[PDB]
């Protein structure tokens, strides 16, 4: 729709200092291109009427510093406009990226990673694919069909009227052709993203598809996707195939039409038999540019959909923001005063969480478990402000969390979440993010309490080693140790363990938490886990059962007080 | 990149010439057009000369001879005049005959009106049948990714295949469909024109032709000079997207500990550093078209001078000049974008031929339809030494033997072999050296579908598709009911949270809710097997991302409880398959040893071992 002119006349903005430049270069080019056979003509009009090869001579050195003249200001159009398009796309990836940052997690999820990547990486690329395409290529058509009036309108004030009448008709069915292709195009780009996306699942699944035998669904779905897809393919091709014939209908019909009307008027003596020669030339310049611009064209509904996922992207303002006046107590401690917390998304039936409340001491361990699904995962979240509660209330030394500067918060908490992820690049640098000016022998004492030193030194070339993407590189709970070490340089107040010991086995998780009691004491720690042995030694536990607590106590009590946690008990006993 | 220009370009004609009698007259009615589109100019021409004679032929007295005429200008001096008045065709003192004039124009007309309806109906024609073949090539695509073996997916990168089928054939049609019709056009057009322009003169037709050899040259060496830049810009924006994941990926990991404003700085200079060089790169792409363009026009620039000297000496007429100003423009239009077609048609030679290579390879081989089904449900093996290379036997003689409605499960380190097992089981890769049976009767002998629509099997890993988490249940059995739906969905737990999500059994699930992780995304794999009611459940790792009580009441629900059917059941944890009808330990293949539990703990085999070595915390 429009939603691509909103977003270029809102960022090419700070470019009119350079489009404009790029616009008068182009219109001196294309009115060089038609001064070209104005010229040519005049040597037959003067030069071969008096026989004069002189005049003709001349005539082409002129000839020649027009042609030159002409390249030299197209060039320079091209290149001021491939500047524009490229400064606008780095303004559009700019704002994007620092509009982006902005967001929770809850955005994030909801747009994805990789398509918001795509979106930031491809789609703005297209849109200044097409920016420079129409500065460059596509404007030459309009300001080819002005320089050809006004040239006719120069060359005199009788058969100009001609091309003055047979100009517009073009234009009136060049936008009749695409008022009907566009809709078609987008239609087009739709299921080609369906039939992709439709590909991608299937070859995704292979082994799940030939497990359940569903053969014949897939076969159809695909047959009709694709017969779908041909038949917008049938719609787009008989307006293409109707594009170049009517423009060169309306050219060769115009062109006929001129010589017989010249001819009436040069017989009477009114008009010189070169203005022929000058006026095919501009039909002809007409034609080239018009076909040339109209064929690029093709580019426009990719622009059209690009822009529509760059809108959705920036039309979602963040819903999480410091209350422009937050607390700095600057001397917070574990306190995490749940206090009736409900969280849950519009349009749900149950809440993620309800009626829950509980509270630690300054240095207390505390630790929360249950099934999957019971919504502890977004807890931690929510302890973090990585989610705002729905009408709960969970206070930190007093003051509700919403009221806390939420950069000092980050900075006082510590977190590792379920996903396990690491920046590319070393240890030595991804362990960094915990205080940025770290020396290594604290992050050496971090590796030892991380349960992690031995590997770490069993590298040849030390502790700085090379990671890849998240840590891919590495086995597996390998990664959840460099995350605890990351989360135990920082020193923080409040510890936040999101479901990272399960990656982990027995032995070495009793190590780390035996490390956390050593070094952390005086620190506040929160465990989120599925396994009984890590809560065991925690100084109290709660349990939380469909989004609600269902028995709160310590290990010893609460496994004779609850069935429920009893039900944990009998699965993981032998 | 290419490997194969002219058999990948005869492979792509060869899919469209099935057409045969439609594919000539598509190109018979595209080269009547192209000829008369030339002819026209010639015509328009031939009027033009013939009134220029009218004007000029009256101020000579009438009644002269043409010879008289050109005497009586020389004597007087005039000589070039003299020479044009020789060489151009005038009877003195007559004006222009309009009926002549009518004549040709109208002819000229009705020639470009029927060019244009041929060009019209062959651009018709051409759709359809790139369109046709262009759908039954994308069929054919789809019956072999149907068709394929499973060892072809699994031997490669996991996008390779993706952009194989997916990117490539897009980049077929974008250039197919453009370029047989266009560069057809092109080069149809400049054959004729050359011809034409031969016959109307060859000075002018070597003034014009010395473009191609400077247009071709130009655009290698504009490109020659541009591809380090282009590189260089392929590299940066590469490493932007780089950067851009690992930002966007741990993007929970950048909010805390407050690094947002080093990402964000390190990200502006890299874009500003992406900036300058795809400014260069593009800037030097771009200029292709003007240089092209002014060796083109210096071309025009020595064809009309040269038309004005040999008009003055009288050894050519003007219609033949202008037709000949017509025909340098049409001849210079393609050369304009012939680069583009070139390098794209190259593109679509590469993605053809690597298109053609995949259609190429083995399929499957031929399944008996036996149409053998299970009754009770006992399974057998006997020394499968199976390998995915020749001298790694990761399977090796095992002879594991379960009666039916058992529940036997097996224990392993990972990445030991288990998963070759369960796809062993499925007929995904064949059998080396070993014998497996299904209640007596062996697979190898029994077709693989209606093998595989009474197994139920499910992964280490979740797999599911675009749409909403009622589709994925239901993909298991599509005729079914959503009371059926729910019933699974219920035995299967999924509901406990479902309702959680924003719309129940509505959420697409390519559109993540955040709530839905790893988990409870194998919990509604789960169900999906669920809902097929299988008869011989496999189980191989399919509970890792789930709580262990979970795992157990679901496995009580529709394991230990379905006694009518047995099942394997493979995980990590021993507590979670405890008590279930005789335990396996593999250890990299080479079945070690089997047992129920108190047996295979009593008797200290490494299932001892792990269950006592895990649960004390000794290391
Ligand atoms: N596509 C493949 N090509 C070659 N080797 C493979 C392929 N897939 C798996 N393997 C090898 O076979 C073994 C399979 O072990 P696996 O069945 O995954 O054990 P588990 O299921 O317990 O993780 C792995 O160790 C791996 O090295």
């Amino acid at each position: 729709s429009n939603m691509l002119w909103a977003l270029l006349r809102q960022y090419v903005r700070p470019y009119r200092w350079l489009l404009a430049v790029v616009a008068v270069l182009q219109v001196i080019s294309n009115m060089a291109s038609l001064y070209l056979p104005t010229v040519n003509a005049a040597i037959i009009d003067d030069g071969v009427a008096k026989g004069d090869t002189a005049r003709i001579v001349e005539l082409g050195a002129v000839m020649l510093g027009v042609t030159a003249l002409q390249v030299v200001c197209a060039v320079g159009a091209v290149f001021f406009g491939a500047r524009a398009a490229t400064g606008f796309g780095h303004d559009l990836r700019a704002a994007v990226f620092t509009h982006v940052t902005t967001f929770s997690a809850e955005e994030a999820g909801r747009f994805g990673a990789a398509s918001l990547l795509t979106r930031t990486t491809n789609d703005v690329g297209h849109i200044q694919q097409l920016v420079q395409l129409t500065v460059t290529m596509l404007i030459t058509a309009p300001i080819m069909s002005i320089g050809g009036i006004f040239m006719a309108l120069h060359q005199d004030a009788g058969l100009s009227w001609l091309l003055l009448v047979s100009v517009p008709v073009l234009g009136l069915a060049n936008y009749w052709i695409i008022r009907h292709l566009m809709p078609v195009f987008t239609r087009m780009q739709s299921l080609i993203d369906g039939i992709n996306r439709v590909l991608r699942d299937q070859l995704s699944g292979i082994r799940v598809i030939r497990a359940f035998a569903r053969e014949p669904l897939e076969r159809v779905r695909f047959a009709e996707a694709n017969q779908t897809l041909s038949d917008s393919a049938l719609e787009a091709g008989r307006w293409q195939a109707l594009m170049l014939p009517v423009t060169t209908l309306v050219i060769n019909v115009s062109s006929v039409a001129l010589i017989w009307f010249g001819g009436l008027r040069i017989d009477a003596g009114q008009m010189q038999v070169g203005s022929l020669i000058a006026f095919l030339a501009y039909f002809m310049q007409i034609l080239m540019a018009v076909l040339m611009a109209t064929f690029m064209l093709v580019i426009f509904p990719r622009a059209a959909v690009c822009a529509d996922r760059i809108g959705e992207v920036l039309s979602t303002q963040t819903a999480i923001t410091n209350p422009a006046d937050p607390v700095r107590p600057a001397a917070i401690a574990g306190d995490i005063g749940v206090h009736d917390a409900t969280f849950c998304y519009p349009g749900a039936d149950r809440p993620v969480l309800q009626d829950v409340s509980f509270t630690v001491p300054r240095g207390t361990t505390t630790a929360v478990v249950g099934s999957t699904g019971s919504g502890k995962s977004t807890l931690i979240s929510l302890i973090c402000r990585l989610y705002d509660v729905t009408s709960g209330s969970l206070r930190i030394d007093g003051v509700d969390v919403r009221d806390l500067d939420i950069e000092q918060l980050w900075s006082a908490i510590g977190l590792v979440p379920q996903r396990g992820y690491l920046f590319s690049g070393t240890v030595a640098e991804n362990l960094r993010y915990g205080r940025a000016d770290a020396t290594d022998d604290e992050m050496w004492e971090a590796l030892r309490v991380a349960a992690a030193a031995d590997f770490v030194r069993a590298h040849p070339q030390g502790l700085d080693m090379p990671v890849a993407q998240g840590g891919i590189n590495f086995s597996g709970g390998q990664r959840q140790r460099l995350a605890i070490a990351r989360a135990v340089i920082r020193r923080p107040a409040i510890y936040l363990f999101d479901d990272a010991f399960s990656a982990l086995d027995v032995h070495t998780d009793a190590r780390v938490r035996d490390a956390l009691r050593e070094v952390a004491a005086d620190a506040t720690v929160v465990i989120v886990s599925q396994r009984i042995s890590t809560v065991i030694e925690a100084d109290q536990v709660v349990v939380i059962d469909d989004g609600r607590v269902v028995g709160i106590g310590t290990h010893d009590t609460l496994l004779a007080d609850c069935p429920i946690y009893a039900e944990f008990a009998e699965s993981q006993a032998l | 990149r290419t490997r194969d220009f002219k058999g990948s370009a005869i492979r792509l004609a060869r899919r469209l010439l099935p057409q045969r009698a439609l594919t000539l007259a598509v190109i018979l009615l595209g080269v009547g057009g192209i000829a008369i589109g030339v002819i026209g100019p010639r015509i328009l021409g031939h009027a033009t000369d013939l009134l220029f004679n009218g004007v000029i032929g009256r101020e000579l007295p009438a009644g002269l001879t043409k010879e008289q005429a050109v005497e009586a200008a020389r004597a007087r001096g005039d000589g070039t005049f003299a020479d044009l008045l020789s060489g151009m065709d005038i009877v003195p003192g007559q004006g222009v005959d309009f009926g002549a004039v009518g004549r040709t124009l109208a002819l000229a007309l009705g020639l470009y009106l029927v060019a244009a309806l041929l060009v019209w109906v062959q651009a018709r024609l051409l759709n359809v049948t790139v369109q046709r073949t262009m759908v039954a090539l994308r069929a054919e695509v789809q019956e072999k990714i149907h068709r394929l073996p499973l060892s072809y997916f699994d031997s490669r990168q996991r996008g390779e295949v993706l952009s194989r089928v997916t990117n490539d054939v897009d980049n077929i049609q974008n250039s197919v469909s453009m370029t047989i019709s266009q560069l057809l056009t092109s080069v149809l057009t400049v054959f004729a024109v050359l011809v034409m322009m031969l016959t109307i003169s060859p000075l002018l037709t070597l003034f014009t032709v010395v473009t191609v050899p400077a247009s071709l040259w130009v655009t290698r060496w504009i490109t020659r000079r541009s591809q380090p830049l282009f590189v260089a810009q392929w590299r940066n924006t590469g490493r932007l997207a780089a950067h851009l994941e690992e930002t966007y990926s741990g993007f929970t990991i950048v909010k805390t500990f407050g690094h947002r404003e080093a990402a964000a700085g390190k990200f502006a200079e890299l874009n500003s550093e992406t900036q300058q060089s795809s400014f260069g790169a593009q800037f030097f792409s771009g200029l292709v078209s003007p240089a092209t363009m002014f060796i083109g026009n210096l071309s025009y620039v020595a064809v009309a001078v040269v038309g004005g000297l040999q008009v003055a000496t009288g050894q050519i007429t003007l219609g033949s000049i202008q037709a000949f100003i017509q025909y340098v423009r049409q001849f210079n239009q393609p050369l304009t974008q012939v680069a583009g077609m070139y390098n794209t048609l190259q593109s679509g030679i590469a993605s053809a031929e690597r298109v053609f290579d995949l259609l190429d390879t083995e399929e499957e081989s031929a399944d008996s339809p036996r149409r053998a089904d299970v009754r009770t449900g006992r399974v057998e093996f006997e020394h499968v030494s199976f390998s995915y290379v020749p001298g790694t036997p990761v399977i090796e003689d095992l002879s594991l033997v379960a009666e039916p409605g058992s529940t036997v499960a097996i224990v392993g380190p990972t990445g030991a072999g288990k998963t070759t097992l369960v796809n062993l089981l499925m007929r995904f890769y064949d059998v080396d050296s070993g014998r497996i049976t299904i209640d007596g009767v062996d697979i190898a002998s029994v077709s693989r579908e209606s093998l595989r629509a009474s197994i139920g099997m499910v992964l280490q890993d979740t797999w599911l598709f675009a749409g909403t988490i009622y589709d994925n249940i239901a993909y298991g059995r599509p005729d079914a009911d959503e009371d059926e739906v729910i019933e699974a969905a219920t035995a299967a737990y999924v509901d406990r949270f479902v309702h959680t999500l924003p719309n129940g059994y509505d959420t697409r699930v390519d559109d993540d809710g955040g709530a839905i992780s790893a988990g409870e995304k194998q919990l509604i794999t789960i169900a999906r097997a669920v809902l097929a009611r299988p008869k011989l459940l496999v189980l191989d790792e399919a509970t890792s991302s789930v709580d262990t009580r979970t795992e157990l009441l679901i496995a009580h629900a529709m394991a230990e409880l379905r006694r009518d059917r047995t099942s394997f059941i493979i995980a990590h944890r021993l507590s979670t398959i405890r008590d279930a009808d005789l335990i396996l330990v593999m250890d990299s293949g080479r079945i070690i040893e089997r047992g129920t539990h108190e047996e295979l703990l009593a008797r200290h085999g490494r299932y001892w071992e792990m269950t006592r070595v895990h649960l004390g915390g000794i290391k």
